[PDB]
């Protein structure tokens, strides 16, 4: 019917069908959206390795509050209705902002040139990739479930301490998730014979012989 | 080509006796000087110099601000040619993507995964493993620590001579005939050689002799 | 025809439906960009 | 725009007519520990503002 | 749904837009249409052979041959209404192994390098651009395998295979 | 592993298992020898709209059952429970068994339908 | 109504006060004062202005809000939702 | 959450610390590759015309197309003088 | 490698070795590297072709 | 990395048996090959030779970029995704999007592939951070699917069927238990294919 | 390789084309016959993993028909296949034309 519409969407078929028209001087229009797009990109960009790192940890931490959501799901028996979905997604997108202002100081210490900043960034950056989950985290889980069960004088003392530190909304589901996995015993058994050496050892050998 | 490579450093360290790159500059691929320039400093300076070796003096001049050698590219060009890649009446363009493509296959990643991939197509030998082995024996915990955080240095560490191999005209060892050293004594001149057959029938000795006049005998 | 990309959509819509299934990022994605149909031209 | 700002100031840095402290100064996510960090960046700005 | 009658146009192109593969041939040229028939057959592709000795419009149809292919001969082979050529260039392309696509699907591979060439399996040794080329300077460089040579001709078995 | 890649952390269900059969099936890989296998078909079933039906052939009984429920979970299906059952007749013909499926307020059908018309969770 | 906003946007189709108010209008049926003065955030993050109709809008989410909430719960509670009643006209005026 | 430009800027600064002036990922990018200490996991920024070509197809992709440029009628209805003669 | 069998013996050679370090040396890319090998080879006995 | 492993147990087992046994080359080969690098960048090659301005080839590169990203993220599998990509090849539109690109003497498609080895390298689906180049390198110096003039590898998979039937004769896929005597070992339970001998 | 009473080429016909050979290349235990490791890019592509079909599942079908009707279609392209394709291997070279000369 060539209207406005059709017309400028088929004007904006055959510069790019070519090669020639959408290039660095060619088209005004074009040039300032990606001046505005690079304009945006130079700013919130990061570094390759710290983005490599983001990716990672962005991947754990949505991971971790799909099975918070899926474990309220499946304690409470209801069905995952669109509803769900919604309220899934936008704490997705919640956590990855904050975590990406995270590593905003993550890649401003890698960046900074301090041999110290760029160290501790560095080996952060390396545990990401590795794939082990933050202290941070854990402290954060902790922190939560202390303050769940507080009496009303220590609720108000933590939460007016961490009003102010910004920490990640953090779903009960998922601070649950957290407490109830069990504890290695493996682990446990170096950890103290790494402290206590031969203590640690003989120690070991009475629990081993209890069982 | 050496040539034209030391006139291009002759003039890049004139430029900064004489005297950082932004994103816009460097997308926009504008050097320190310009072509204009180049092409009048070389034609002051040089003047039985063609048209065609100043405007190769540019190019070269202006690209190795960038690459030095970059001869990537110039060898690139007959392996991919414009009809195949789909840019025939694009040349500038064609030559962009040249040099962007040859430029990142000389990349230490990029010979790590071709030895990578030649490997996982089967064209190693024993020696080959051999070698990959006690360069992975030298290796120890905590420098392969830190090769795993680039990634491809512990790679390439153990496939360096394996990615020597994979690149074969250019850079492959040739195992030739052993050659020893002469063993004749010095006084008289004489060396001394040794033959056998069935075994322990025939057995002999040659004394071989240089007759300094033309009347050799055996 | 039982292998078609609709098919397979309308399948995991009706197990998204049920409300006991976990939807993939894809389904929702190709509710946005469906399949490139070659019927009717 | 955020980045209209941010420009301005990255221009008024480079002319010296702002100063903004070496690395980040409100900081978390990576110590547990880490808004006492940002307390303790914080306290100059925020005692020269309030005096 | 109507009665089979034979093909028959005066024009290249009713052969070209009509017919996948078309060879024109004659009666004088038995062994390149039987090599070429062989090479299609082998590639099963459906291909249709003109004999242009009795067929009418023998001069036009000639005539439009000759000025598309830049060459009087009369053994030729179309595709995708392209040119493959004569027996010799089938030949080439069968050497090349580009003659399965280009029957198959119609188009040659334009990628540049030999793929019949091979000692095994095919990979990329040998092809990375060299630093500063040099490619002969290397006296001492890996030279191959030691190619052997045939010291008389062994006569053919067959004047025509 | 039992569940495929696809389904592992989707399903909010529990799932509940029958074998429909069990069978001796003799499967040859040379003129000389001739093994003799075991044959299975079963279906699982949530009682809450997913469920599906696998079969396998494998050396031991256990084996075929882990490969007939894999299958199965890969073959699953679902339906809509909002009515509990259909609401207008469905006749299908798979090569011979031709099936009706009718809305009601009850099972209307033998032991061995009824036991997938409770796996799929359709009461009417 | 989300997801054909966000086809508009990977096709091109950039967003404009009537796709806020759409948006803004979607989330004030049910009463999302949240993802309410989140669009007003995102508008005026972007060179767009908000309107009068975007805060009629979000005067009309902030309606629903207090029609949705949750007497029962809170009830069980003791807590009177006079306070977010109050909350929410101070806002408004 | 609710941040207006203003308070986002700040924000953004208070995260960077100074870093956020400086020259940038790419920049900084460029300047290891010149300086030969480029570490093989980094995508070297060279080839600017041709990097830049690609990326400017990548932000084709989502470039808006104009619509509706100019109307005659609407164009004769703004001339209040032609109008009323 | 340093022969340590006869076998290996039998395959040693200075000469030789030259060839494997020219080979070596055009597969190095920087002259500050090539230097390296090239006193290597000059601090072994191999013959410089 | 899991293919470093591999690799080292291949040389550590190799070095200490004395010789390259099958067993042990089958497993390092086997570590190396799994990746799903080959489908995604079947797909992004289907999605280079596509328009930026076409508002259909918009939405035939949006569904092709989704598709990519599923395989990669593992939520789809590979015969699923390849029904999928093979109806949005087999689709009219994109054929003749592919053939009014192929006409011109300046096709994008060589920045179509570019890009999409950046993005993969970006949003991390690849094996390595830097594998997209030298896959592209390959991709182009060796007959892929990026050197055919639609996109797609020379498969009649990926071919119209009204395409088939007049150019080869094949029928009018599997062996007539009627022939007894095909081959050493061909029988009715051996398939054939249309264009290629997979044997 | 090793042949015993029996001619190289046979053996390895019957190692890599064989209903024994296939089935132990799937992963299913004989004994007898066996299939031959490691072969690369050199192993047919119709027995190369992620494409063709599974001879495993396929046991699982008593009849040639009921085999076409249950079975799922296969996979179009592989890792595989891409070296087969640039290798130029998906259908054999032509040999030398003898529908044109006598029988010697």
């Amino acid at each position: 019917l060539s209207s406005g519409i059709n017309l400028g969407r088929l004007r904006l078929a055959e510069q790019f069908s070519s090669m020639n028209g959408w290039q660095s001087k060619e088209d005004p229009a074009f040039d300032a959206y990606v001046k505005e797009r690079r304009r945006k990109e130079n700013y919130e960009a990061f570094d390759q390795r710290v983005e490599r790192g983001y990716a990672a940890a962005a991947k754990l931490h949505k991971a971790e509050i799909q099975n918070a959501v899926k474990r309220r799901l499946k304690s409470s028996g209801a069905k995952f209705t669109a509803e769900t979905l919604r309220e899934m997604s936008s704490a997705v997108t919640e956590r990855l902002a904050w975590l990406r202002d995270v590593w905003a100081q993550i890649d401003s210490d890698y960046r900074s040139g301090d041999s110290a900043r760029q160290e501790t960034a560095a080996q952060e950056i390396s545990a990401a990739l590795r794939g082990e989950p933050n202290d941070h985290m854990r402290w954060v889980y902790e922190t939560k479930r202390e303050l769940r069960f507080a009496g009303p004088v220590g609720r108000r003392a933590i939460q007016e301490e961490l009003q102010a530190a910004e920490l990640p909304e953090v779903l009960d589901e998922e601070v649950n998730r957290y407490h109830d996995l069990k504890l290695n015993m493996m682990e446990i058994e170096r950890e103290v014979k790494a402290k206590y050496g031969v203590a640690g050892q003989q120690h070991w050998a009475e629990l081993q012989a209890a069982k | 080509e050496l040539r034209l490579d030391l006139t291009a450093q002759s003039l890049k360290e004139a430029w900064m006796r004489v005297s950082f790159q932004s994103v816009d500059e460097y997308y926009a691929s504008v050097d320190g000087l310009d072509a204009e320039q180049i092409g009048e400093v070389l034609a002051a300076l040089f003047p039985e110099l063609n048209c065609y070796e100043a405007q190769a003096l540019v190019q070269r001049t202006l690209e190795c601000i960038s690459r030095p050698v970059s001869a990537a590219s110039r060898q690139l060009s007959r392996t991919i040619t414009a009809e195949a890649v789909g840019l025939d009446n694009a040349p500038g363009h064609y030559t962009n993507f040249l040099e962007w493509m040859g430029r990142l296959t000389e990349t230490r990643a990029f010979k790590t995964e071709h030895a990578l991939f030649e490997f996982s197509r089967r064209k190693f030998n024993r020696d080959d493993v051999r070698v990959m082995f006690e360069n992975y024996r030298l290796m120890s915990k905590a420098t392969l620590l830190a090769d795993s955080a680039d990634s491809y240095s512990h790679f390439y560490t153990v496939l360096k001579d394996f990615a020597r191999k994979v690149a074969g005209e250019d850079s492959r060892h040739q195992i030739g005939v052993r050659i020893d050293e002469a063993e004749v004594d010095p006084e008289t001149g004489i060396a001394v050689g040794r033959g056998c057959a069935d075994g322990e029938k025939y057995h002999f000795t040659a004394l071989l002799r240089e007759n300094r006049d033309h009347n050799g005998i055996i | 025809e039982k292998y078609e990309p609709w098919e397979h959509m309308k399948r995991m819509g009706r197990l998204v439906g049920t409300g006991f299934y976990i939807p993939p990022e894809w389904y929702n994605h190709f509710r946005m960009f469906p399949p490139i149909n070659h019927n009717f031209q | 725009s955020k980045f209209d700002y941010l420009e301005k100031w990255r221009d008024m840095y480079r002319h010296g007519t702002l100063e903004v402290p070496e690395g980040p100064t409100l900081n978390f996510g990576r110590t547990p520990d880490d808004h006492k960090e940002t307390m303790a960046a914080l306290v100059r700005g925020w005692y020269q503002r309030n005096r | 749904a109507t009665r089979w009658l034979p093909f028959v146009s005066s024009d290249l192109k009713d052969y070209l837009n009509r017919y996948w593969a078309v060879m024109f041939t004659v009666g004088a040229r038995p062994i390149e249409t039987g090599h070429i028939r062989h090479y299609v057959s082998w590639y099963c592709t459906r291909m249709k052979v003109v004999l242009l000795d009795h067929h009418v419009y023998v001069e036009p149809l000639r005539q439009q041959l000759q000025e598309v292919s830049r060459t009087p001969e009369l053994p030729l082979l179309f595709v995708n209404k392209k040119l493959v050529g004569t027996l010799r260039d089938v030949e080439l392309l069968e050497r090349e192994k580009k003659l399965k696509d280009v029957l198959h699907f119609g188009f040659e591979w334009r990628v540049g390098g030999s793929v019949a060439a091979t000692n095994g399996q095919k990979s990329l040794m040998g092809a990375l651009p060299a630093p500063y080329g040099d490619a002969e300077f290397f006296r001492g460089r890996y030279r191959g395998p030691p190619v052997a040579r045939p010291v008389v001709s062994l006569p053919t078995l067959h004047p025509f295979a | 592993d039992l569940i495929p890649k696809e389904h592992r952390g989707r399903f909010l269900c529990n799932f509940q298992l029958n074998i429909v059969a069990y069978d001796m099936r003799v499967v040859k890989f040379s003129p000389k020898d001739h093994r003799q296998w075991i044959y299975c078909v079963l279906y699982v079933g949530s009682g809450k709209g997913i469920a599906g039906w696998g079969r396998a052939v494998a050396p031991s009984t256990q084996e075929a059952k882990k490969e007939a429920i894999r299958e199965a979970f890969s073959n699953i299906i679902a339906v809509d429970l909002e009515q509990e059952g259909p609401m207008y007749p469905v006749r299908v013909n798979a090569d011979g068994v031709r099936v009706l499926l009718y809305p009601a307020r009850r099972i209307v059908a033998n032991f061995r339908v009824a036991d997938i018309l409770c796996a799929f969770g359709f009461q009417h | 109504c989300e997801e054909l906003a966000h086809k508009m946007e990977l096709m091109g189709i950039v967003w404009n006060a009537n796709t806020y108010l759409n948006l803004i209008r979607s989330a004030q049926v049910v009463g999302d004062v949240a993802a309410v003065e989140k669009y007003l955030s995102r508008m005026r993050e972007e060179g767009i202005p908000a309107s009068i109709g975007h805060l009629t809008w979000a005067v009309q989410a902030h309606v629903q809000s207090m029609i949705r909430i949750d007497y029962d719960a809170l009830k069980e509670k003791d807590e009177s939702p006079l306070p977010t009643w109050l909350e929410h006209l101070e806002t408004c005026f | 959450k609710a941040l207006s430009p203003y308070a986002q800027a700040l924000r953004h600064v208070a995260l960077r610390g100074a870093t956020a002036f400086g020259p940038g990922a790419k920049e900084m990018e460029l300047d290891m590759l010149r300086k030969g200490t480029l570490p093989a996991d980094y995508r070297p920024p060279v080839q600017g015309r041709w990097d830049d070509t690609i990326e400017r197809w990548a932000y084709a992709w989502q470039f808006p197309a104009e619509e509706e440029q100019d109307d005659i009628t609407k164009s004769v209805e703004r001339n209040a003088s032609g109008m009323q003669a | 490698l340093e022969p340590c069998t006869p076998r290996e013996w039998l395959q040693f050679s200075h000469r030789n070795l030259a060839y494997a370090y020219n080979g070596a040396l055009r597969a190095c890319h920087s002259l500050p590297s090539m230097l390296l090998l090239y006193k290597e080879m000059k601090q072994r006995g191999v013959k410089v072709d | 990395d899991t293919e470093f492993q591999a690799l080292v147990e291949f040389i550590e087992g190799a070095s200490y048996d004395q010789l390259i046994s099958g067993r042990r080359f089958k497993k390092v080969y086997d570590v190396l090959s799994e990746n799903d690098d080959m489908f995604i960048w079947l797909c992004h090659t289907a999605m280079s030779v596509l328009n930026p301005g076409d508002m259909r080839s918009r939405l035939i590169y949006n569904h092709l970029r989704i598709l990519a990203e599923s395989v990669a993220s593992g939520e789809m599998t590979q015969r699923t995704a390849f029904r999928f990509f093979e109806s949005a090849v087999r689709s009219p539109a994109y054929r003749e999007i592919a053939k009014r690109q192929l006409e011109g003497g300046a096709a994008t498609r060589l920045a179509g592939i570019s890009a999409a080895a950046d993005v993969m390298r970006r949003m991390g689906l690849t094996r390595r951070p830097m594998s997209s180049y030298f896959e592209l390198y390959q991709r182009i110096v060796e007959r892929s699917e990026a050197m055919t003039p639609w996109g797609f590898p020379p498969l009649f998979q990926f071919e119209e069927r009204l395409s088939l039937e007049p150019r080869l004769k094949f029928f009018s896929f599997w062996i007539p238990p009627t022939w007894n005597r095909a081959g050493r070992f061909l029988g009715p339970h051996v398939t054939l294919y249309p264009g290629m001998t997979p044997d | 390789i090793n042949s015993g009473d029996q001619s190289p080429y046979r053996y390895v016909e019957e190692r890599l084309y064989s209903k024994p050979s296939r089935l132990d290349r799937e992963g299913v235990k004989v004994n007898k016959t066996y299939a031959l490791q490691g072969l690369g890019d050199l192993e047919p592509l119709r027995y190369g993993a992620n494409f063709g079909i599974s001879e495993k599942d396929a046991l699982k079908y008593e009849t040639v028909a009921e085999k076409a009707k249950y079975m799922e279609p296969p996979i179009p392209y592989s890792s595989l296949a891409a070296r087969k394709l640039a290798a130029g291997a998906l259908w054999p070279a032509a040999p030398d034309p003898e529908g044109m000369i006598s029988k010697e």
